[PDB]
């Protein structure tokens, strides 16, 4: 019996979404070329 | 008519007076420069 | 009740006002000699070719300077690491010219610190002590030995140690950043880590222990009362203090135990100025700030600016101003 | 202590992983395409290595007016067109 | 009379007043339904 | 120097009103016990 | 406590200190007056700022003429 | 004047030291 | 634009497989809401 | 029994991020200011405002990437994404500089937030609220560089941006521009801030090396127990240390802790008074009399003199690229330089 | 000059053994608890 | 429940971690940034 | 009028100093 | 060891009105002489 | 700054007066 959502679910996926999404395009852009 | 009764005693200890000159004097050491100018 | 092992024992006593110790029988002398010279050389000395080029800077009040402009100014570039005594010059006048006065006080200052630092340990042995406070004070010391020997040492010339003075030390802060980009140097980054870091946790602590403090005393009268020298009992609820600090910010960011927060309080802003004083201790041999002028080109090749480019700008500025006489060849190599 | 699941015992959980073993990759793609299809200069506005000058030009596109900007890297922005 | 930067105005004026009523509506609903005991 | 005359007494002030303050409130606060 | 001629007038003036209107009272009107206040605040400002500009309204001082 | 001022200020917080120091109020145990 | 899917649609299966492998406890700590 | 009241006992349980009333207006406003500022320095130029490249994408790495401020043309415009300005288009919002201001509104509002739950979270446990007051230095330092020093300037352009190297070329700015290492209230803060790091450390140091033995491990962090009533380190041998080492020691903890958090704050709220009066140009650039000597004496030179010519050098070497907008043209013969260099 | 250096290398190493000898002079044994 | 260890949770993790970032190091050396 | 600008200094610490004097004075009596 | 000859030192309020009185009044004759 | 000096002792002196006079020690009768 623990809860699942809760207020702090919520932070913790506020930052670490964002975070992943922000690595792989910060992962991409060290192939591009001028 | 009493006397007011919301008089109070005022302290200041050595210490605070150490603390307290040596603010004034080195503010004065810093100041002192500028106000020559 | 021998002569000597009495000496020893004034020596050593706990019971003198000020501690003296053998680390203290080197200190007060040099310390003495170093601020004696000091004090007189900042009122009265006349000015000193810093860079050799028979151009003296005054930096005495007497010679038209304040509080906030004057120093003791470093010794002649032309002495570059000779030692440079009184006795080796023909004459005072000699000695004073060339900026010698600058380099009785540092070695004997720099002498005196480090005994400073000894005698740290070694009261704190006489009075049964953990010993390691003198580690907390060699990332000051290490600072001080960093701008006035190591970095004269690297660059060859005790004209480039730190100036004694207010306005001094910020020439030296300026020539600095041209020569070395100390702004983009990760050990600079470090120290002001630490320096803000320890600003920021002293703030914290003082505000943290104050929030908690046990009442005592009336509105009428200083919280302060409410704690005697030697008392047994602490003075502050400290799990207050940790279930304020644990809301503010989540529970398992804020220290219960004490002994773990006080040393996180010495070693964050010791470890951090350790690394500032690394930083001017290898800038002194040339290995510099980042550099990334020029790093972002377009397709074409053109040069697109970043801020560094502008710090570059700034950089610049600096390092074709400074000892604007002295140099006659194009680039500046220490 | 207040009722939430601990964080060690979730991150070693099997549940755990078998969700996350989608969700963080999908995320670490979903901002690589956002990139590699180009999409990020468009939405941004930031210059591609090759739409800083116009070709024989090495004049800064700077904006210099407050009211009329937005129609001045329009401008700016066809002036490589 | 009524400019384009009066109409932007009133644009930011209700867009705030969506955003801070939303928010409240959300958080008085959740404040209904996991209440305190006593 | 060719330095502002007003500075003398400004720093003179500066330093002996805040200092005589506080030597005042010190010597009464010994007086008592 | 002394009694004065202009005390005695005055008295009423001071007279209800601790009253207070049961529950919220007058809270929700205050809530409107302050939310009124607060948008033209917001509206002087960006007048004042000129990101609201308005018809006949120049900002500037060539407006005392 | 303004040499005299300096020194003087100066001197002022060194014998300041010295009270300070070995006129100390004496720290009393409990 | 068509990037837009492409970037779009990993997120969605994600939080596609996300729902379905906690659908059966979410419920659970609903109901559990009175 | 109202809703009001409902929506307090919401918002005050004891969960694992506390929310509180504050909440409300500390945590959208801090995770926007943050998310500005990824955004920003993962992906929007500074090409339109500055002439600088400012993102990941461009190539930057996290030392030269930057939030830049406006173009100076904005002048002290909100930059509202709904304003006059960016006409409600996000991208040209972005590339005139609206996320500078965005992440600077927000950031003051979500700074009110923090100290508003301070001061809530406080009230709550029944502690004084001393860490909220100290946290007064914090906002005094960011209003005063961030808004109030560009609002008595030009424009916003010449605020500090939002970046590490950005920010260090704030700091030469300041040299070169206001010489802002001569004045008095900058010298205040930096004993602020150098007596509030050597305060941390002594104060740390002490208490690490006056400890009780209070367990038989080696590992000294044990033995102490949150709840004890007992001091865990000797106030005692402390102020005798320090009084032989030193002359002076403390002998009052409160009197200790308090100026812990007094020498810092204070120094923070003295420096931001400086970058108030640099705001308007008042600076304490100039000696007159040091200026006076020497332009009649050429002979008279100084650290005063010579860091000026430091200055000058700064200014004009980095004035055309630093202020594009000003379209300086200083041709070689006109630069400021020693001999060779 | 010659005076005053002959003064200085005097004095210097005077302290100097004060410090080394000092030290040999079972240091180790001035401390509150255990003496050896 | 418990079922992977926390150590090889933080290895993973860690090595996680050390790619990513020596990517960005990588690229520091390559394409945009390079000075080339 | 071209008058002696150390004579403020003077006259002000003529009056500042001995009244200070008798000021402590008064004040610590007072409080005993 | 405390000495015994420590006196308590008093300046009633009157001895206050009329030292300041002299003070000022003694500045003000002066005082015309000073500036010259 | 001769005036304003001449005019502030003057002024101290006036002000000493009332204090002296309104707030002397009441004598009384021992
Ligand atoms: C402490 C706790 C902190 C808690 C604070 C929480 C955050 C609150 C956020 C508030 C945001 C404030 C926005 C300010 C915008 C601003 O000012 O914007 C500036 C505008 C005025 O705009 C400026 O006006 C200037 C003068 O123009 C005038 O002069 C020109 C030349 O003659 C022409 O004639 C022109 O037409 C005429 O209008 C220039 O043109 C600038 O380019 C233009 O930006 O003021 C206006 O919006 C309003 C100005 C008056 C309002 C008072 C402002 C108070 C803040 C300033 C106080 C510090 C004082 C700073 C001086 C140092
Ligand atoms: C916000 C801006 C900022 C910040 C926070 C800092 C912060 C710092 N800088 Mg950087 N710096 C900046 C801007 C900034 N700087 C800029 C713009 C430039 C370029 C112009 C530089 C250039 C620069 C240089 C060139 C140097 C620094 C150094 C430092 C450090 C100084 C503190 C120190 O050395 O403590 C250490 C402590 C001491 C130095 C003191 C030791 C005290 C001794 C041991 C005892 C003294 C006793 C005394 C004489 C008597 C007292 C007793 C009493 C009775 C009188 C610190 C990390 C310095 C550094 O890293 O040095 C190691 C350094 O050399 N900075
Ligand atoms: C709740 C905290 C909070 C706060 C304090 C702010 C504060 C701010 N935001 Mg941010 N914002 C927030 C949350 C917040 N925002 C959220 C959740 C989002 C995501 C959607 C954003 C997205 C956002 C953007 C995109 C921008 C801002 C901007 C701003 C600034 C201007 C706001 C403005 O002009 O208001 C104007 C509006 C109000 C003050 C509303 C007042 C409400 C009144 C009292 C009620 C009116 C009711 C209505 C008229 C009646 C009904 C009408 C009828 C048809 C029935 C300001 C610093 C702008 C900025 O930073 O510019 C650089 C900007 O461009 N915000
Ligand atoms: C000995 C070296 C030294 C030292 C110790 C200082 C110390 C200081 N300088 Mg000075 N400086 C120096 C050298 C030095 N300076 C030199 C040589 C120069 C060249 C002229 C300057 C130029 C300079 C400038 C230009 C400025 C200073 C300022 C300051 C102050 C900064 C206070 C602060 O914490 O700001 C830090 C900022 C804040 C505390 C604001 C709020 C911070 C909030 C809480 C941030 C929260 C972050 C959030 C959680 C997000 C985190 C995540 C994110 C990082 C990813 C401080 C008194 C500033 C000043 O005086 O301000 C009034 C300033 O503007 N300095
Ligand atoms: C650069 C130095 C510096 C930083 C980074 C810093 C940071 C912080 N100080 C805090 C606290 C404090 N600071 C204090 C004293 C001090 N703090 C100082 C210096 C600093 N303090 C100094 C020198 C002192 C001594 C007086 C106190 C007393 C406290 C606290 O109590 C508090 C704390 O809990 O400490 C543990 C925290 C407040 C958290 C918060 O508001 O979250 C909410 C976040 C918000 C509201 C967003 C603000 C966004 C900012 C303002 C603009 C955007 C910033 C960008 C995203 C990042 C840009 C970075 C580039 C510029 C490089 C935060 C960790
Ligand atoms: C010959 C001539 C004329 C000489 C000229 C020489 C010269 C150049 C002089 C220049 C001087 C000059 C003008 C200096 C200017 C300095 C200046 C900027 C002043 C700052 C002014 C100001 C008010 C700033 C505001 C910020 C401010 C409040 C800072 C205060 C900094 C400060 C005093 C911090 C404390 C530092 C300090 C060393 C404290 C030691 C504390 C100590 C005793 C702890 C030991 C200890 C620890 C424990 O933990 C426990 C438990 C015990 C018991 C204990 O004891
Ligand atoms: C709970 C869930 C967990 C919460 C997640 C929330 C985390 C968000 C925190 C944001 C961190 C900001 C750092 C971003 C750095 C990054 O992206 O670099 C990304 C860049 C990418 O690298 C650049 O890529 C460009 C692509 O065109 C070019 O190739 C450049 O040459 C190359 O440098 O990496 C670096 O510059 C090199 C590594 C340096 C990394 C920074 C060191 C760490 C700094 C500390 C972080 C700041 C905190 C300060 C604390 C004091
Ligand atoms: C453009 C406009 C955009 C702006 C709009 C922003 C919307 C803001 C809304 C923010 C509120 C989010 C928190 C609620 C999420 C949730 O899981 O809680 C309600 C449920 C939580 O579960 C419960 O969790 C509870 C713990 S707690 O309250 O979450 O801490 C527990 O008590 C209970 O047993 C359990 O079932
Ligand atoms: C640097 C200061 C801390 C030094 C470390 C030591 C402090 C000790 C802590 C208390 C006593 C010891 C507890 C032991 C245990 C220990 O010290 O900590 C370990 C702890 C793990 O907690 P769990 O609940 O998983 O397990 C309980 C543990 O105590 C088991 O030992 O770490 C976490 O809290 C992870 C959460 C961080 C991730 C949160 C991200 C989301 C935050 C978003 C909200 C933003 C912040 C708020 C905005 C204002
Ligand atoms: C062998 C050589 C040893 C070195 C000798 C150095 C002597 C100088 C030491 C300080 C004496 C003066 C301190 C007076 C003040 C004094 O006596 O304080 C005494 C005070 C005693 O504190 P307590 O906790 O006992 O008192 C608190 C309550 O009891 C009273 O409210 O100490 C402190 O507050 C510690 C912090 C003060 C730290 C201030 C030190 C800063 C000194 C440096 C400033 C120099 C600028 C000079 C520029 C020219
Ligand atoms: C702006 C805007 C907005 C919002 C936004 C947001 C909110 C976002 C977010 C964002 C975010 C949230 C992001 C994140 C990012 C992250 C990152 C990118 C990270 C990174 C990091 C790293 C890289 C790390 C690493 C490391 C190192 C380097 C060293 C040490 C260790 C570690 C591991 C830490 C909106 C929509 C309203 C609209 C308007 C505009
Ligand atoms: O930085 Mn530039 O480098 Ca080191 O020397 Mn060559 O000039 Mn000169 O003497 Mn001092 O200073
Ligand atoms: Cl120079
Ligand atoms: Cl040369």
């Amino acid at each position: 019996s623990y809860p699942i959502f809760t207020v702090r679910w919520v932070a913790v996926h506020t930052l670490a979404v964002p975070t992943i999404f922000f690595l792989g395009a910060i992962a991409a852009m060290q192939f591009i070329q001028r | 008519m009493e006397p007011n009764p919301n008089r109070q005693p005022v302290e200041l200890n050595r210490t605070s007076l150490y603390l307290g000159l040596l603010l004034i004097l080195v503010l004065a050491l810093l100041f002192s420069s500028y106000f020559f100018n | 009740a021998n002569l000597w092992e009495r000496f020893c024992n004034w020596v050593t006593s706990t019971d003198n006002r000020l501690y003296v110790g053998w680390f203290g029988v080197i200190m007060i002398p040099t310390l003495l000699a170093a601020t004696i010279c000091f004090v007189i050389a900042f009122i009265a000395a006349p000015p000193v070719d810093i860079d050799g080029i028979r151009e003296p800077v005054s930096g005495s009040l007497l010679y038209g300077n304040n509080i906030i402009t004057g120093a003791v100014v470093p010794s002649s570039n032309a002495i570059g690491l000779h030692f440079y005594p009184i006795w080796e010059a023909a004459s005072l006048d000699e000695w004073l010219y060339n900026g010698g006065p600058y380099q009785l006080i540092i070695f004997h200052f720099l002498l005196g610190a480090s005994c400073y630092m000894g005698r740290q340990w070694e009261l704190s042995y006489r009075l049964g002590m953990r010993p390691w406070i003198c580690v907390a004070y060699s990332a000051p010391l290490a600072s001080a030995f960093a701008v006035f020997l190591i970095y004269p040492i690297g660059q060859g010339s005790f004209s480039d140690g730190m100036p004694l003075g207010i306005s001094g030390t910020f020439n030296f802060m300026i020539v600095f950043q041209a020569e070395h980009n100390i702004l983009m140097h990760p050990f600079h980054q470090l120290g002001v880590a630490g320096v803000f870091g320890g600003a920021l946790f002293c703030a914290m602590h003082g505000s943290l222990v104050t929030s908690s403090l046990i009442r005592e005393t009336t509105e009428t009268e200083s919280a302060n009362y409410g704690y005697k020298f030697g008392q047994e009992e602490e003075t502050y609820n400290i799990v207050a203090a940790h279930g304020y600090f644990g809301r503010l910010i989540f529970q398992y960011a804020s220290f219960n135990n004490s002994r773990s927060l006080h040393f996180f309080l010495a070693a964050w802003p010791v470890v951090g100025v350790w690394f500032t004083a690394l930083g001017i201790s290898t800038m002194a041999f040339n290995l510099n700030g980042f550099n990334f002028n020029h790093s972002v080109i377009d397709a074409k090749g053109n040069v697109i600016n970043t801020w560094a480019d502008i710090i570059n700008r700034a950089n610049l500025g600096m390092e074709v101003m400074h000892e604007r006489n002295a140099h006659n060849f194009p680039l500046d190599l220490a | 202590t207040t009722g939430e699941r601990p964080f060690s015992d979730i991150i070693t959980s099997v549940r755990y992983w078998v969700i996350h073993s989608i969700t963080i990759p999908a995320l670490f793609i979903a901002g690589w395409l956002f990139v590699s299809t180009g999409l990020a200069y468009d939405v941004f506005g930031t210059p591609r290595p090759d739409s800083y000058y116009a070709q024989e030009q090495r004049s800064i596109p700077l904006v210099t007016d407050r009211f009329e900007a937005k129609q001045q890297v329009e401008t700016f922005l066809e002036q490589l067109k | 009379t009524i400019t384009p930067s009066l109409k932007g105005f009133f644009i930011g004026l209700l867009s705030g007043a969506v955003v801070l009523g939303l928010t409240f509506a959300v958080l008085i609903a959740i404040s209904q339904i996991d209440k305190v005991q006593r | 120097m060719e330095v502002n005359q007003l500075g003398l007494i400004a720093t003179a002030l500066f330093v002996l009103v805040p200092s005589v303050f506080l030597i005042i409130l010190y010597v009464q606060t010994e007086s008592q016990q | 406590a002394r009694r004065t001629w202009l005390g005695d007038i005055l008295r009423p003036l001071n007279s209800e200190y601790g009253k207070v209107a049961p529950g919220w009272g007058t809270t929700p009107l205050m809530a409107v007056f302050m939310g009124l206040f607060l948008v033209f605040l917001l509206i002087i400002l960006e007048i004042y700022n000129s990101t609201l500009i308005l018809d006949g309204v120049n900002v500037s001082w060539k407006a005392l003429g | 004047m303004e040499t005299i001022t300096y020194v003087f200020i100066f001197a002022c917080i060194i014998a300041l030291f010295f009270f300070a120091i070995f006129f100390r109020e004496p720290p009393r145990i409990t | 634009d068509w990037r837009v899917l492409v970037v779009l649609l990993p997120v969605l299966l994600a939080a596609g497989w996300a729902v379905r492998n906690i659908l059966p406890y979410a419920v659970k700590q609903v109901q559990k809401l009175l | 029994r109202g809703w009001f009241d409902i929506l307090d006992d919401w918002l005050k349980r004891d969960r694992f991020v506390f929310v509180g009333w504050s909440g409300i207006l500390l945590f959208p406003c801090a995770y926007l200011a943050l998310g500005g500022w990824l955004t920003g320095t993962t992906f929007v130029t500074s090409w339109y405002t500055h002439g600088l490249a400012s993102s990941y994408l461009e190539g930057c790495n996290f030392l030269t990437v930057a939030v830049s401020t406006p173009a100076n043309s904005m002048g002290h415009s909100l930059l509202l994404l709904w304003g006059p300005e960016a006409q409600g288009d996000f991208t040209r919002w972005c590339q005139l500089g609206g996320l500078w201001t965005f992440i600077a509104l927000h950031g003051a509002f979500g700074l009110i937030g923090f100290m508003l739950r301070q001061f809530e979270i406080a009230r709550l446990v029944g502690v004084r609220p001393y860490n909220a007051i100290a946290f007064s230095a914090p906002i005094a330092v960011f209003v005063s560089v961030f808004l109030i020093y560009p609002l008595g300037q030009s424009s916003w352009f010449f605020a500090p941006s939002f970046g590490v190297a950005a920010i260090f070329r704030f700091l030469l700015f300041f040299q070169g521009f206001h010489n802002w290492t001569l004045n008095p209230f900058h010298m205040m803060g930096v004993a602020g801030v150098l007596g509030g790091a050597l305060l941390c450390a002594i104060h740390g140091a002490t208490v690490e090396n006056t400890l009780f033995q209070d367990g038989e491990g080696a590992s000294t962090f044990r033995a102490f127990n949150p709840t004890q009533a007992e001091e865990t380190y000797s106030m005692v041998t402390a102020n005798r240390f320090w009084s032989q080492i030193f002359g002076i020691a403390f002998s009052n903890k409160r009197w200790l802790h308090f100026f812990m958090l007094f020498v810092p704050v204070t120094g923070l709220w003295m420096s931001a008074i400086g970058v108030v009066g640099l705001a308007l140009n008042l600076r304490s650039y100039d000696f007159i009399s040091q200026e006076i000597r020497a332009a009649e004496d050429p002979e008279f030179e100084t650290f005063y003199t010579k860091n000026l010519l430091l200055n000058e050098g700064i200014r004009a070497w980095m004035a055309p690229q630093d202020q594009p907008h000003e379209n300086f043209v200083f041709p070689e013969e006109v630069l400021p330089r020693g001999n060779a260099l | 000059m010659e005076t005053l250096k002959i003064t200085v290398y005097i004095v210097v190493t005077f302290f100097v053994l004060l410090f080394v000898f000092g030290f040999l002079s079972g240091d180790p044994a001035r401390n509150p608890k255990r003496k050896d | 429940g418990g079922r992977i260890p926390l150590w090889i949770v933080a290895t993973v993790a860690g090595m996680g971690v050390i790619v990513i970032v020596g990517l960005f190091f990588y690229g520091a050396y390559a394409g945009l940034g390079s000075s080339l």
